[PDB]
RNA sequence: AUGGACCGCCAGUGAUAAGUGGAAUGCCAUGUGGGCUGUCGAGCCCCACGCACGUGGGG
């Protein structure tokens, strides 16, 4: 499981909070409390790999490994932590998702993402099209038969370097487990 | 008449020249046009003849020359012959009369008096408005527009030495901003081509319209 | 086989983590344990020589070397150690290879990525380039009878000096381990 | 120009061959920045016209 870094570089801001006592004194008006509480906004990257074979091995049946990963997958999507997220709602959907099975190494994205992306843009899809581009070229320098689809929550550009475009995110799930055995 | 924008820089690492004064300044901006031709009448506005607006000065300074003569770049300019170059016609669309078109107008407001121990001198200032009246007296009845008058200092000019080159004073001037209504075509014409006001070398005078 | 550094220099990063506890004992959040581990990111530089002489005395044949440098090199591009992965999945491939076949002396590039360099930018153009640029000036000072290749994951700069862009790794190991 | 004067310790050398620091990890639970507001006369010089109130041109 990888750490999920921004695709553009983003510099913290300083929220300024303040609690206000609901009851008055005279002679103040000062309130309960001061204080700033950091924040940041932006569009992450995230990655994961897993090893069926040693997955088969600890588990020992493969019908239940079948079931762990494909689990495992709809909640790495679905999912997004609890963190600061009753003060701010930051529920949200993966904008691409790129399932790939691979027969000899994983093999991550992140060096797409090592030039950062200057904005005053959007990011989505520059983002998703530059990965596109590096799904192209690394597919043809590391040339390997493998598997590929994914989902996208954007019907503008048509990524083909990332395989055959499923319809949605389970159902991307589904054939990439059963593919993947 | 035309219109450009150039930016000059400082010929060197010492400020040595141009921005150093206005003078210079002024210098750097008729070096650029090499023919120059001057007719005069008893006291109309000057038609000889070039025209400059200062937008900012902190980048060594941002202007727009707006003129007859081509602008020629010289050392110590920008990367190409402007920054930008055009002609442009008062004619164009003929500024229809009545119609509206925005402006920029530079200023002066001055009324002249006696002083003592002189030689009677001219003076930035002529309670309830003053500046209104004088520039709506002179922009006689052609595009009239509304008057901006502001209320603080300063702006001086100073010699490099050269002789026959103005030495140190100070003048203020109003940055007017707006929306111009032609009520005639070629008085507001030759207006804008001939300048507004005196001192048409320190920046004063330069209109600029434009389309709703 | 030569150890692998950055092109640029970076400082530690302190990651601060928690291992939250089940079963609560006073509703408390307080946590079984905390700490800060140290981790890094960056663009390494690796590089490693294969003394063909040597390896075929060590084998004796020369089919027998033959799969051996074949399959050192490209375990060499595929490969990434298993240090501190299951927290952090840092597989991936090289963004530039060059495989040269050199008869008088194997010859680094280290020097090219002394003058660390400075960021804000992108680090996969620059460093491609320098390396570019260090290789020209470096074959025409040291000149050699010698076959070049390279293969590379970016379109966009045109890498002369590295010699004749093969169009994948395990082509360009083929190529280069038949010239050999 | 002194128990000093003159006066070379000194000609040769691989420290060498081999090596994962490695497995595990929510920093978390709570917050008004607030009450109030029209932007409306000394300036240096020259020349021209002037009803001596001033007006315009070039520095």
């Amino acid at each position: 499981f990888a750490h999920a870094f921004t695709v553009h570089g983003t510099t913290v801001e300083v929220d300024f909070f303040t609690a206000v006592d609901d009851i008055p004194k005279e002679n103040d008006h000062g309130s309960g409390h001061m204080n700033a509480g950091q924040f940041s906004a932006g569009t992450f990257y995230r990655y994961a790999n897993v090893n069926l074979d040693r997955l088969v091995e600890n588990t020992g049946d493969a019908q239940t490994a079948r079931t762990a990963v494909a689990e495992f997958l709809r909640a790495f999507l679905s999912t997004v932590p609890s963190g600061k997220q009753n003060a701010t709602a930051a529920m949200t959907l993966p904008d691409l998702v790129h399932i790939a099975v691979r027969f000899d190494r994983p093999i991550s994205f992140a060096p797409a993402f090592e030039t950062a992306l200057y904005g005053s843009d959007g990011y989505t899809l520059r983002a998703c099209q530059e990965l596109n581009n590096y799904a192209e070229r690394l597919r043809e320098v590391w040339p390997d038969d493998a598997i590929r689809g994914y989902a996208t929550v954007e019907n503008k550009t048509d990524l083909a370097a990332l395989g055959e475009r499923y319809d949605s995110y389970p159902a991307l799930i589904d054939a990439m487990v059963a593919a993947a055995f | 008449t035309w219109l450009t924008k150039i930016v000059p820089d400082l010929r060197y690492r010492q400020t040595r020249a141009d921005f150093r004064t206005a003078g210079n300044l002024h210098r750097k901006l008729i070096r650029l046009s090499s023919d120059l031709g001057e007719e005069r009448i008893a006291n109309p506005r000057q038609q000889s003849g070039l025209l400059f607006r200062i937008e900012e000065t902190r980048n060594e300074l941002y202007l727009l020359v707006q003129s007859h003569s081509p602008l020629r770049v010289d050392r110590l300019g920008p990367g190409y012959h402007g920054v930008q170059m055009r002609n442009l016609d008062p004619f164009l669309a003929r500024l229809d009369k009545g119609s509206r078109v925005r402006y920029r107008i530079v200023a002066s407001p001055t009324k002249r008096l006696g002083r003592s121990e002189n030689n009677t001198q001219r003076l930035g200032l002529k309670r309830g408005a003053a500046a209104e009246e004088w520039w709506h007296s002179r922009a006689a009845a052609n595009g009239l527009e509304l008057l901006s008058t502001y209320a603080q200092t300063l702006d001086d000019v100073r010699d490099p030495g050269t002789a026959d080159r103005s030495r140190k004073i100070r003048h203020p001037a109003v940055r007017f901003d707006g929306e111009a209504v032609i009520s005639d075509v070629d008085a507001v014409r030759h207006a804008v081509l001939n300048g507004i006001g005196r001192g048409k070398s320190y920046g004063c005078g330069l209109l600029s319209l434009a389309l709703i």
